[PDB]
């Protein structure tokens, strides 16, 4: 049990390129997307245990 | 060094000279007199100042994350991860000491080299109205008050005029 459950619901990710086609075919058992997300430019990405400034 | 002029012939510096490095100290008839010579000193500066210059910058090259600090990545990919930071790490580490350690030995040699070249400078100025002492001192044959002495620290010295005396009394 993790949090209670027993369940578990494991996520997977591909990059569609621009004027692609993604196609699920899906039987059951399948966590449907809603939503498509894109990049909107650059930046930096940092681990840290200490504040903004 | 490898002039032999710093920690060589000259005994030793003089630490009562704050007004540039390197310099002349004078003991002649009025009295003790010492100052110091500002092309060397603003000749050596500016180099070292140069080797400052080059090094005190940095890239604009960017690094990303390849690893995690809260989730450790597979095993496998995060050894060799470890293992290739670990040897450009080293390699760093090498480059820094070496460069390091050349720049010091190139610093130490090019001030002896500075120091060299203005008592070199005044052997010439004093063609055969001195001679050489052995510790960095010029011994002057003739008369020369401290007028004459500030001539020298100018190159203004004409050796032709003193010439007469100096020689007579080799
Ligand atoms: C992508 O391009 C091809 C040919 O260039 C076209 O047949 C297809 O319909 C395009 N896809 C979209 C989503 O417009």
């Amino acid at each position: 049990q993790v949090n209670g459950l027993s369940g578990r619901i494991d996520f997977h990710w591909l990059m569609l390129n621009p004027n692609d086609t993604v196609t699920f075919s899906f039987n059951g058992a399948f966590i449907a997307p809603d939503r498509a997300s894109f990049l909107r430019g650059k930046s930096m990405g940092i681990q840290s245990g200490v504040q903004v400034d | 060094g490898l002039f032999g002029a710093i920690a060589g012939f000259i005994e030793n510096g003089w630490e009562g000279l704050i007004d540039g490095w390197y310099g002349f100290r004078h003991q002649n008839a009025q009295g003790e007199g010492t100052a110091a010579d500002y092309k060397s000193t603003q000749s050596a500066i500016d180099q070292i100042t140069g080797k400052l210059n080059r090094l005190i910058e940095k890239t604009n090259q960017q690094f990303e994350l390849i690893d995690n600090e809260f989730n450790e990545v597979e095993k496998q990919i995060g050894n060799v991860i470890n293992w290739t930071r670990d040897s450009i790490t080293e390699v760093w580490s090498y480059n820094a000491e070496l460069l390091v350690a050349m720049e010091n030995q190139h610093t130490i040699d090019l001030a002896d080299s500075e120091m060299d070249k203005l008592y070199e400078r005044v052997k010439r100025q004093l063609r055969e109205n001195a001679e050489e002492d052995g510790t960095g001192c010029f011994e002057i044959f003739h008369k020369c008050d401290d007028d004459c002495m500030a001539s020298i620290r100018n190159n203004t010295y004409d050796h032709s005029k003193y010439r007469e005396e100096a020689m007579q009394n080799r």
